[PDB]
């Protein structure tokens, strides 16, 4: 069977630390990844085949799989190494998260599932081996972080979520500066700028329990727009989410996405994000929310919680730096911090 | 067609709205008589001239990036129900290969001058700062001695040395020559954005001497910067027959242009700068448009030129909403073919 | 002409008798050193970037009526050994004393984060054992580990180490801006064994910033002889500080810490300036190093405001 | 006049009668498809990069006393949707079989290296049945996949595809620079089953390149109606082609290519030209871009001498 | 007891391919990491910890273990980045070198190891790990390629190597811009500037089976140059080999420090290189090998054959391409192939 | 003291060699009395003026980067057994604050004959090449009527236009202005790597009527470089009492220096050029070194920078071998 087992600071032979609780604290033996990442999974956390039986044995909870599919993009490529900058940046972090005294990595039993393999120039296989994959995350008992890739994501995300919530309902929210309710791309349902609409095609996916955050700007054809007025889907604009306030907004948003619902996808765009946090996508945008902003809809995002949480679009090739990885990896942790604090506080379990 | 409004059908139609002129628009002549058959509102104009620069080079090759990256957007603004296909074209750029700065002006003089007759408005691209001298030059010949001009631009120069290294046309004597223009009273003169550490005390004398009476950034700042460029805007527009618009995008804070010629942190946000936009276009109209001093060899993933251009094409969509020139809403993907 | 120093200042020898006569109040002292680095390389470049940053500003800040013109002279860099940690610490420890003996205020530019132990020591020996120090740091880590891979002088050490000094009570301490998990959970437990009152971003930004700033500065400064003021600038925003050793999102933007310089320079002095852990290779733009030459030049500016310094 | 075109040349339609008319014998064509690469991302964006590069160039060539200006017009960038390479793949095949149509030489511009695939079948498909074509490849990678990831139009499947063109005998294709483990076995042994000579980076090396070269090119041009010229910049050593899809240390320095580049203009024609694989995010103050520049523009002004 | 087991082209759950010699072969189900890196090490290999014991039992014949160390370096820091860029590039290539028709893979059971861990501030204790962790590879029965990290690898290197012959002799071949022979730096005896003469103190390594190739310019003061000197070690510079012939001077090297040894020791650092092709490196120099000498001295090397390969000084972050990533990538692979050429050729076994 | 000539010690000596003057020389202003006292035989000039150039800019950022990657060597040259220190001396850069270009080139000219009037060589580091016209032209008139000067130039552009824009001194006007000078002989001139598509024809035309015999890449390739190279040293310096030396890298291949105003890939390698030094440095001696159009935003790990340093102190150093100007071998470190 299976076990979940991790080195605290990675390094094994002669200078290995064996602490349980090592991966918490300043590294004792030796400086860890910090500095030159070695051979570092998601968070440090056990790498575990994408097999439901494998993950069940694990008693993992939440899987990280990166989907770096980028070949069902209207826009350029380029997020397909998004991966391995987010992979990279944990190193950059413990798992312990002091705003919320919470060890992501041992609440969750996080695992890493590696990538879900592409077919070049095969969109339509790409998204069948993505759904594949995730299905035997959900199986296996875990929620799933999905890192991409483009933002064709949720097509298979949420049709794999769908399956699994079965009679029950599923909530979508799509969180992104373009509104992707093409109804097709040059006569192409499934690609990048059809996540919600197919969503709603969905048979246990209802426009009720659909909303849209983050939208401004002229990338955005009038039949995207034209999608949420002709299903009436509430779609909070940036402009309206900074008249009102993040917290109103995305606390409305999660109260109707998750009504009467007894599964939730959250896709997120990082094209959300102000293009002065957030230079490496496929498709920055000036005007949207600041980082203390991104944070705060992590941190409510977690009190509500999703079952499959994807972030998408990130390029690395395009930032210099790392501030645009970093943040990706912020959004992440500050939504399983809050999302470990509120179980906690409810008294339930991963 | 409305075909351009939505996402592409499949068949011939399918294309890439990324794969140049400013907004896929019409090419255009610098001609007026064919700016005026073309039915356009705007004619954009670059102007790839640096020779006035004295600070960090690049500005000359703004005029291509900007094309660029306008291609990265549909003309369609769902914020607004505006369209703006057919509302532009595209004069090309002012030839100045291998001329004397003097003769380079002169060819930005026509062509402004060229444009200004036609009735449309140019949307001028830098380029350095200097070629605003020769725009706001050609407004006011246009105009004429029985008109009044006013002026805004937002930066974080002053631009006000009455001379640099001897010379009067250098970028940071631009203000100092524009507000010399006869038909342009200094009270209907605005700066909005003027920085600590970028401007001499000679400017801010000349400046004080001459009665400009510029917004600072902690004049805006100590005002909630809403209330100050709604004065300001009140004293450009009121009494004017034209108005003269432009923008150093060193007005934003470096995190949100960091391609420019020179900036400093602690400018405007995007955010702030998409409220200024729609309250310059209630006042309804504006004679000229310019942008100068981008530079893109210092710009990362073209943040500061798509700064720019959607705070350029924002303007042109709220001033449509203004005018009641919206779409039908009704419109639908379905109603093609 | 040909030389490149911060502000365009004159070149002056690390002599307290050269520098007490040359008319300065600020000496700028570079320290490419970068040893104590537990993370990404490249601060050792951030001295000569900053001192070429601020090449491009007029010394004049019209806000202010404040001319910064001969109000600083540049020493230079240390002269430092590498992979010889002791003897270069000991290097930086005997300039900052000099610098302190000729009365100016050392504005030090490391280099990594460690640097700031050795200075923090300068100043509390300079003023002695009848004297108190106090300490403001801004960074969103806590540096609080007493040992890092079992050695005690590292960057991430910093805080454990200055927070021993004996005539720094641990009252006249302020920290602000942690956030984000670069802060293990023993330097939260050492903290608060210690009892240093960090206020994290989250506080600050529940407390509107300010009011949590203005009682920090209160404490630092209300009854201490000298103080240490010390910026790590990830405490910002990532967005407009790129270039920094561990970036962080969700921090200060420049505007904000602006305001806070005024605030500090209300208080009439400080005793020494540090900036540590810029990284140059990280940066869009130059646009941290930017915004620490703003942060650095606009305290020097509203300093000398409040001293009624103006032209 | 703020239009940026291949050595600042006059944009022409892509219009057979037009460019018939516009005296040029070269038609550049703009391919900015990426969807056929199984590398990194990046090649979508060489053929903006690689007309800007031109225009830093003077077109008078004074070794050969022959100013370019008036040899080439650019007909822009082939439309192409997103998401469908099939449709893609189409709208280039009837791009290239346009201008070949004009009697004009396209000089085809990707993007990634299956675009070759198509455009030698459109040469194939205008020379007809009873002519013959040679083609000729410069490259590190031997593209011999007949299939990757089950795919058979990818980017390393481009010569399985080639070589099964009707009216192109193996002994009319070469192929020249092979190095370095972005061969796998399978791309050799299909070379070996179906007779492609391809000559080694080792090869050449071995024999002081430009004996092999010109043996190849006899082979290439000799006996044939139509030859196809194609170039994926790997071939040169990485530190004077570092910004394409997939670098590679040890090939041709810039001096030996320019001089093959000869070699090929003595035969006196060349019916198509394609460069794939340009990849401008890696590339080094432009070096790539320049070679590149540099071998078409000296290959354009070898063949007017 | 631990087995030595790897997925071909990476990829495992649904979509895993299985075939024993997939890995030599175009990937048949999916793109494997040729776009996207995913969970690659170091050729896909195995990962091994570095223990004599799991070594042995894997039977592996090649350790790849990175010693990222750059903090005793007199110049600038940046290798730490090194291996990172190195891993990553060999999922540009297979594991096949048809020039050589060998599988690399396969023929020599190659592992990746993992990093050395460090101790920030603490070269002594560092360089103490470095050599415990190379023991365990010879131990277990493997040679090694290491891979930097600063140019004091080297001293634990050869410290290592040199306990491990013996009562045996142990050549030592040090390839560099820079002669990197100081008796000291401001004291210190090990730095990166010491290699040779820290080698010609070891009680088994010789001056006649020592020699220095590559050498030019003026980052050499004249302690180095008369280290030479006065113990009578064979110095071909750049000039010599460019005059001479690469061949002719790399074979007269190699035979002069094998020349009655058990073992060698060669360490090559990227500034050998010339700057055109490198750039990525602490001290980067003009004047160099070219890009196709450096793959002719990798095979001339993989030829004769040596103990540990050590390659040092690569700076990812100073490239904005492949190129120098790419470079190291060959130098170790052309090694490999052409050593296991001559191993068949002589009816030997790695 | 011989302590620059070694690692360093510890304790006190420690420092370190890359932590700024041309190769960590002394500062002397520019002034011949003070330049003739000081005992150096070269003085760095740094010119960090652009206004000539027409193409990218960048230039006026060269002089302070060629002065940090200096600081990446030693003085002593083991390759020689020669040591720079003492040898030149740094004068700063020409001051042209928010002057026109007639009174930047003024100051270039004056410092230039300053230079020359103590007797030490300049080594002048631009800005673009318009510097070159001016700095050839104070060695013209330094030496006078009745001697003769010879001017060698290395770059891929010719620089023969006799006007540009209705300017006549701008850097495409530069070798149309240095062959007018009286007493350079055209046959005394010398340019070396002239590439295809960076000269236009009436450059060549130009080039024919006045008769200068340059040595295209190409004629460079078909000689095998250096013996047509050698027969351009000959006429340079036979019978000349002054040669003035000036370097653009853009006339090495593209990847070995990428920081430069303009660059064509297929030009001379690194090894080739550090074969050409030595040639010059046989003829024992040179009275004005420049470098011009480096362009550090375009460079990358500093490799154009990297580049021309290491060729002008190569060459500093070969033409103090040259002249038997060694140190003693039989110093030791542990002679400190
Ligand atoms: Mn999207
Ligand atoms: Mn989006
Ligand atoms: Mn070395
Ligand atoms: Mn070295």
């Amino acid at each position: 069977t299976a076990k979940w087992q991790f080195t605290p600071h990675q390094h094994r032979g002669p200078a290995e630390q064996f602490g349980e609780n090592d991966h918490i604290y300043s590294p004792k033996l030796h400086n860890g990844s910090f500095k030159s990442r070695g051979l570092a999974t998601f968070m440090g956390a056990p790498y575990c085949p994408p097999d439901r039986h494998k993950i069940r044995e694990m008693g993992a909870k939440i899987c990280f799989l990166a989907v770096p599919w980028d070949q069902g993009q209207i826009v350029r490529a380029g997020a397909s190494q998004g991966a391995a900058g987010l992979r990279d940046a944990t190193t950059q972090y413990f798992p312990y998260m002091f705003e919320y005294d919470v060890d992501l990595l041992s609440f969750f039993r996080v695992v890493d599932c590696g990538d879900v393999p592409t077919v070049p120039g095969n969109n339509i296989k790409s998204q069948e081996y993505t759904a594949d994959y995730v299905t035997e995350c959900l199986e296996g008992g875990a929620k799933v972080i999905l890192f991409g890739g483009d933002h064709s994501l949720p097509i298979p995300g949420a049709k794999a979520l769908s399956r699994f919530t079965g009679s029950g309902k599923m909530g979508y929210l799509h969180v992104d500066c373009h509104l992707d309710a093409g109804p097709d791309w040059a006569g192409n349902l499934i690609t990048n700028c059809s996540g919600a609409p197919r969503a709603l095609d969905l048979p246990n996916c209802n426009a009720r329990n659909m909303a849209h955050m983050g939208s401004r700007n002229s990338l955005n054809p009038k039949d995207w727009w034209d999608f949420y007025v002709d299903n009436e889907i509430r779609v909070v604009t940036m402009p309206e989410m900074i008249e009102r306030g993040l917290e109103v907004c995305a606390n409305e948003i999660f109260e109707r996405v998750k009504k009467d619902t007894d599964s939730l996808y959250f896709t997120w765009d990082t094209d959300s994000i102000d293009i002065s946090c957030m230079p490496a996508n496929s498709a920055p945008e000036c005007y949207g929310l600041k980082g203390r902003e991104v944070i705060q809809l992590a941190r409510i995002a977690g009190r509500h919680g999703c079952d499959i949480l994807d972030i998408v679009e990130l390029c690395p090739y395009f930032d210099p730096s790392q501030i645009s990885v970093k943040m990706t990896v912020n959004m992440i942790y500050h939504y399983l911090g809050s999302r470990a604090q509120t179980l906690r506080q409810q008294g339930k379990q991963p | 067609s409305y075909a351009h409004l939505f996402s592409p059908l499949g068949g011939d139609a399918g294309d890439n709205y990324r794969a140049i002129t400013f907004l896929r628009s019409a090419h255009v002549p610098l001609n007026a008589e064919a700016l005026k058959a073309c039915g356009a509102k705007y004619a954009f104009v670059g102007v790839p001239f640096d020779e006035g620069n004295i600070g960090k080079p690049g500005s000359e090759d703004a005029p291509r990036e900007f094309r660029l990256i306008t291609q990265e957007y549909f003309s369609y603004w769902f914020e607004y129900n505006v369209d703006l296909h057919g509302k532009a074209v595209d004069c090309g750029d002012v030839s100045m290969p291998k001329v004397s700065p003097e003769v380079a002006h002169e060819r930005i003089y026509r062509a402004v001058r060229e444009v200004l007759k036609s009735g449309l408005i140019p949307i001028i691209c830098g380029g350095d700062r200097s070629i605003s001298i020769t725009a706001a030059r050609a407004l006011s010949d246009h105009i004429g001695p029985q008109k009044k001009m006013g002026y805004m631009h937002f930066g974080a120069q002053l631009d006000m040395a009455d001379s640099w290294a001897g010379e009067r046309n250098l970028a940071p004597c631009a203000m100092a020559r524009i507000t010399e223009l006869p038909n342009l009273d200094i009270r209907n003169v605005a700066h909005l954005g003027a920085r600590n550490a970028m401007n001499p005390k000679d400017h801010i004398d000349l400046s004080k001497e001459r009665g400009l009476q510029y917004d600072s950034m902690f004049d805006l700042f100590d005002a909630g910067i809403y209330p100050l460029v709604e004065r300001s805007i009140d004293r450009v527009w009121s009494g004017t027959d034209a108005q003269y618009l432009g923008f150093n995008f060193n007005v934003m804070d470096s995190s949100t242009a960091p391609g420019v010629t020179s900036t400093e942190p602690g400018g405007l946000e995007s955010r702030e700068m998409m409220r200024i936009v729609d309250m310059i276009a209630k006042r309804g109209g504006v004679s000229v448009i310019d942008l100068t001093e981008l530079c893109p060899i210092f710009d990362i993933s073209g943040t500061a030129a798509r700064l720019a251009a959607c705070v350029i094409m924002r303007l042109m969509a709220s001033l449509a909403a203004q005018d009641g020139d919206v779409i039908d809403d009704k419109l639908r993907r379905t109603d093609l073919v």
